RNA sequence: GGGUAGGUGGUAAGAACCUCAGAUCCGGAGAUUUCCGAAUGGAGCAAUCCGGUAGUUGGAAACAGCUAUCAUUAAUUGAUGAAUAAAUAGUCAAUUAAAGCAAUACGUGGUGAAGUGAAACAUCUCAGUAGCCACAGGAAAAGAAAACGAAUGUGAUUCCGUGUGUAGUGGCGAGCGAAAGCGGAACAGGCCAAACUUAUCAUUAGAUAGGGGUUGUAGGGCUUGCAAUGUGGACUUGAAAA
RNA sequence: CCUGAGUAGCUCGGAAAACGUUAUUUUGAGUGAAUCUGCCCAGACCAUUGGGUAAGCCUAAAUACUAAUUAGUGACCGAUA
RNA sequence: GGAGAUGGGGAGCUGUAGCGAAAGCGAGUUUUAAAAGAGCGUUUGUUUGUUAUUAUAGACCCGAAACGGGUUGAGCUAGUCAUGAGCAGGUUGAAGGUUGAGUAACAUCAACUGGAGGACCGAACCGACUCUCGUUGAAACGAUAGCGGAUGACUUGUGAUU
RNA sequence: UGGACCUAAGCUGAGGCUGAAAAGCGUAGGCGAUGGACAACAGGUUAAUAUUCCUGUACUUACAGUUAGACUGAUGGAGUG
RNA sequence: GGACUGUUUAACUAAAACACAACUCUAUGCCAAACCGUAAGGUGAUGUAUAUGGGGUGACACCUGCCCAGUGCUGGAAGGU
RNA sequence: AUCAGGACAUUAUCAUGUAGAGAAUAGGUAGGAGCAAUCGAUGCAAGUUCGCUAGGACUUGUUGAUGCGAAAGGUGGAAUACUACCCUUGGUUGUGUGCUGUUCUAAUUGGUAACUGUUAUCCAGUUUCAAGACAGUGUUAGGUGGGCAGUUUGACUGGGG
RNA sequence: AAGGGUGCUUGACUGUGAGACAUACAGGUCGAACAGGUGAGAAAUCAGGUCAUAGUGAUCCGGUGGUCCAGUAUGGAAUGG
């Protein structure tokens, strides 16, 4: 069914077009991602009148985005000692969402889809690289220490 | 119970007829799904609804 | 209030009283109404046991009297509040309703057999009957044509007679059996959504509260005029009368 | 400009109507329309003619019954009834 | 209208024209090329009362073994679970252990200790193999005399449960 | 001897799960002895009651006042039971 | 005849019948197979192939021969329906 | 969701075929008497495919304006260049369908572990692990199915069988 | 002769059918005669299967051919007769 999409996906379109995907890949995994928006006004007709505040509303959310990775890249210093025997026995069990219990809320968002991180989310007790993607051009570097508390 | 839980249509009991039209009672159950309906950005409950009702919400964009 | 000269319920005599400041008796309106029972403070082997809370009176206190309150669910409101910042889940409090029963009877809906008949039996019949369950009401259900149906036709629903045991439907067997039309009982038609417009919600409203509208020989909205201040309701409070 | 969409239709299994499933009505699974030059119906179906406006709601009366209250009746019974 | 006879109510029903599957024709019609032939017709009504028979209802009365639907029963009994209790008395004397002999060291043998067994005899207790009696009994299953088990796969009380 | 104390099998069971309906299962709580904990013995008396009434001698648990000493220590942990 | 001790048709059959320790085959890798229900739930089992369920035989000793045509079970390339 | 593979149709593109005779590898039906040259020949070098060991065709590089007996000769049932339609077979960028084969997670699942509601083995929420578009469930359609149910299983007969 | 041979042919016809046999019914058997158009024969006459009696199965259901009937508002079609 007809969906018109926000950011850049490696198929389909680029910012906005009308694409015909199935609704398995649009209800589930589009439109939680905000990679895409549901029939805009309710018609195409709708849509095509309301391209022209659509653009304008694509780079307000831009804008705040990057309002966003200044207030990560200000303050950044979010940071977490484990509780481990230390000298054999080293690796970050917070998983990532002891992280988010540090970002949103406390500070810059930073949702759980927006975070590109990789599946071991740093397993070491020195200064990693977290990452990531308000949009498709914006590339997030974090750097958290770690220790022994 | 086997109901939808947005609507409250259930089974439909009717005959199950073969060969030489031999009557015997069956009962037709709905197509009970899980999903998950978002409701003012919280409370995303796990109803259990059927597919009918299911593409109802998808062409309204999940609104019930 | 009526109405009197007797009354104190029956097996029922006697003893002792009441009653003419109007008794007993009959009618209307009230008062009290132990315990169990939907039973609902908790339990339980029904008519029992064990309590909490807030008052008040005795005691020097434990305690004991005398009161009121204390179930669950649903809806609304307010407070508090997790995993986890916010927010929900949850918790608490207040208010309002629900519980159950019976009329061996009627209504609606869900589920739903078998004996039997077909001279056996499986389709079929029995029968959508019995039974089981849910919800009522004083009736319920139905109801204002996306209709009948073959015409210069009728014009919500319901019930009665006929149409007829007809057209039809049936291992075309046992059987089942209307819908039109006609004659009667009663008769009533109303109201929302959308357009359009008003006000407000970080007005992303796609939401809330109003005006406008309710259709078929199409209706309504948009703009522009004439005529209207009535008739009638399935309608609220009162007053009066029969 | 508005006139009720997962709706009417269609397919696969059932059923309601007198009908043992079929034009009409309904639905468990799937699919899925149009917008007064529109849609549905007149026993498959098509064209002409005609009829009606589905997918929203409420509706007294005539109708069904008597556990009970008052009055009364019976070619009903009269202690095995 | 008296829980009336009845009056209104002609909706309808039977007869008046039949024949044919039917359109259709008509004292004719169907069959057929036929008019011939043959089949059916070319007339005798209706509404009630009474009696007889018959159809639907349980249909003259009494009688099944049954079938389906609902409830009540594990206080008897069968199993399982929880918690208790009981088995008078008397015998046999395992494994094992100690000591001594013995062995190169084991094995083996002797004495003592030890008290096991779905062990033995036999009461309460449990069960019911036999004769007799009873068979409208004392008793809807027992009595006398014998009989099997009797520390166990045992017996039993209370409570729960299928 | 049993409640005002405690639990076994099992029953009930707010929420909750499952199921056309009735209902079934089940968590927290609550019941449930045939078990555990808890202080009284001897004699006499009436026609009928007696560790219950009477006589004699005891014990236990609460509350208040008082004297002396001591810091008191559970809805939870551990031991015993 | 049954290895044995035992169990059985309350109220005509206590036995050679059933059971029993033992043998063998088969299924089951754990949310296990099997089983009660419609499902939840539960037994198996708070167990893990030295374990569980089912079929057959029935101490101990010696043995258990031939047939895979038919049926049952397991596996199988392609090919035909 | 993505990747790879072969299959059937074709948008665009080439070719592909030997009875003899016929200067020769003749798939059929037409117009058809001229045709080629910077949409560049003779000679040469290489290559995929094909094979009748001879040949067809496509592609690249030099070459340079002269040639076609494969128009006109001639043979043959079918005859030659050029422009079209119709058959066997192969490759190509390309879409349309499913078929087995992988990977991924967000649907979904868990009788993995943890936290919270919560003094709580259930349940709910949030994770984490393990799976994963499988599984489970709904509808439809085959196979097996005395586990279960409703019934049938005749009459004559020197009684019945 | 109703047996054998030869020639020509297809009456092994169409619509019927007064009257009888035998029969519970359903069915069966014989048949004069009429109309149409034929075959044999000069004609009269004969031919509606064989010298005669066995050689056969109701209804329902569906299929095939023809058809001067119906065609659910009308024209067809479907579906029937
Ligand atoms: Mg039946
Ligand atoms: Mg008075
Ligand atoms: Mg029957
Ligand atoms: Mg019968
Ligand atoms: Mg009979
Ligand atoms: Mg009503
Ligand atoms: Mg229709
Ligand atoms: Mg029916
Ligand atoms: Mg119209
Ligand atoms: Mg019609
Ligand atoms: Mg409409
Ligand atoms: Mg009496
Ligand atoms: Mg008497
Ligand atoms: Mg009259
Ligand atoms: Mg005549
Ligand atoms: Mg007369
Ligand atoms: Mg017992
Ligand atoms: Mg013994
Ligand atoms: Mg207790
Ligand atoms: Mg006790
Ligand atoms: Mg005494
Ligand atoms: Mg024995
Ligand atoms: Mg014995
Ligand atoms: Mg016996
Ligand atoms: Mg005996
Ligand atoms: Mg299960
Ligand atoms: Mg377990
Ligand atoms: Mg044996
Ligand atoms: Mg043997
Ligand atoms: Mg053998
Ligand atoms: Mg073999
Ligand atoms: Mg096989
Ligand atoms: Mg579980
Ligand atoms: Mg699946
Ligand atoms: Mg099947
Ligand atoms: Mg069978
Ligand atoms: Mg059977
Ligand atoms: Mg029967
Ligand atoms: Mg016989
Ligand atoms: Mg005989
Ligand atoms: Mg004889
Ligand atoms: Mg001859
Ligand atoms: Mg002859
Ligand atoms: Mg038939
Ligand atoms: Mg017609």
């Amino acid at each position: 069914m007809k969906v018109i999409l926000k950011q850049d996906v490696s198929n389909l379109g680029k910012r906005f077009d009308v694409v015909d995907v199935k609704d398995g890949y649009a209800i589930h995994f589009l439109f939680p991602k905000k990679l895409a928006a549901p029939l805009t006004k309710k018609s195409l007709q709708d849509r095509d009148l309301f391209l022209k505040k659509q653009q304008e509303h694509y780079e307000i959310n831009k804008a705040l985005s990057h309002k966003l990775k200044e207030v990560i890249e200000q303050t950044e210093l979010h940071f977490s000692l484990k509780e481990h025997n230390g000298r054999p026995y080293g690796s970050i069990i917070t998983k990532q969402i002891i992280n988010q219990a540090h970002t949103k809320g406390m500070a810059l968002q930073k949702f759980m889809f927006k975070d590109n991180v990789r599946l071991g989310f740093g397993d070491h007790e020195i200064t990693l690289h977290i990452f990531e993607d308000t949009t498709a051009v914006l590339k997030v570097k974090v750097t958290p220490d770690n220790g022994v508390k | 119970a086997k109901k939808d839980q947005l609507t409250l249509r259930g089974p439909l009991y009717g005959n199950n007829r073969s060969h030489s039209k031999t009557i015997t009672r069956r009962k037709w159950n709905v197509n009970l799904q899980p999903c998950k309906v978002k409701t003012a950005d919280g409370k995303t409950t796990r109803i259990l609804v059927s597919t009918r009702t299911l593409r109802t919400l998808k062409k309204h964009n999940r609104l019930s």
